[PDB]
């Protein structure tokens, strides 16, 4: 319910996928790379998702 | 490909990647009109590129084809990663030349100490990233599937087995997945997932394409 605050991970897995997490420290999502498997939820397909979930 | 080497041009002409927007996965050429990948690697909608060597330079012999099917395994579990194969029919058959190829499929399971060659376009450092512009090779054996659920306890199936150096420093890589290992001039395996790239004692973990070629063929009979 909370889990804007987590890291952005890639998973175990190895695409390349472009996603979105909220980067707690400078208020705003920044994009990382994420392996399509795994994770947590702090990742959103765009930027507009991502600060609708958590933005301030 | 972490700790490999950059292949020669042409000398992988099965080495296709598959794309939406970027270069997302690798993929596996089996027939004119067929691709093998993993199944983690699904989008609803992709373009599959054949020939390639260096990505963001590229001359007149390439070819770029758009998935007119994308078929994930029935059983493939996003959890625990089971049955991680996905196919991908090509909306026009591939035009076979020097450069862009077929590979056969497998013959016989995976025997552990075998070399193989694992290939694709995914990322060079363990620590940090540099996704490398021309297609990359390397050479590692096949482990004992009892090291490999040494290595990651209660999380391997009857679906996957490890190939890489145990010591680490080399791997595949994330936009590695769905690309291929040949052993011995057939596809043994599908690279799939890994707790990170080239660590020590977590190797990259294969998706057994031998468990496969009848579930794979009656789909290229059902959708043809």
């Amino acid at each position: 319910v909370e889990v804007c605050s987590e890291q952005a991970e890639v998973g175990p897995c190895r695409a390349r996928f472009s996603r979105w997490y909220f980067d707690v420290t400078e208020g705003k999502c920044a994009p990382f790379v994420y392996g399509g498997c795994g994770g947590n939820r702090n990742n959103f397909d765009t930027e507009e998702y991502c600060m609708a979930v958590c933005g301030s | 490909i972490v700790g490999g080497y950059t292949c020669e041009e042409n000398s992988l002409p099965y080495q296709v990647s598959l794309n939406s927007g970027s270069h997302f996965c690798g993929g596996s050429l089996i027939s004119e009109q067929w691709v093998v990948s993993a199944a983690h690697c699904y989008k609803t909608r992709i373009q599959v590129r054949l020939g390639e060597h260096n990505i963001k330079v590229l001359e007149g012999n390439e070819q770029f084809i758009n998935a007119a099917k994308i078929i994930r395994h029935p059983k493939y579990n996003r959890d625990t990663l089971d049955n991680d194969i996905m196919l991908i029919k090509l909306s026009s058959p591939a035009v076979i030349n020097a450069r862009v190829s077929t590979i056969s499929l497998p013959t016989a399971p995976p025997a552990a100490g075998t070399e193989c060659l694992i290939s694709g376009w995914g990322n060079t450092l363990s620590f940090g990233a540099d996704y490398p512009d021309e297609l990359k090779c390397l050479d590692a054996p096949v482990l004992t599937q009892a090291e490999c659920k040494a290595s990651y306890p209660g999380k391997i199936t009857n679906s996957m087995f490890c190939v890489g150096f145990l010591e680490g420093g080399k791997d595949s890589c994330q936009r590695d997945a769905g690309g291929p290992v040949v052993c011995n001039g057939q596809l043994q395996g599908v690279v799939s997932w890994g707790h990170g790239c080239a660590w020590k004692n977590r190797p990259g973990v294969y998706t057994k394409v031998y468990n496969y070629v009848d579930w794979i063929k009656d789909t290229i009979a059902a959708n043809s």
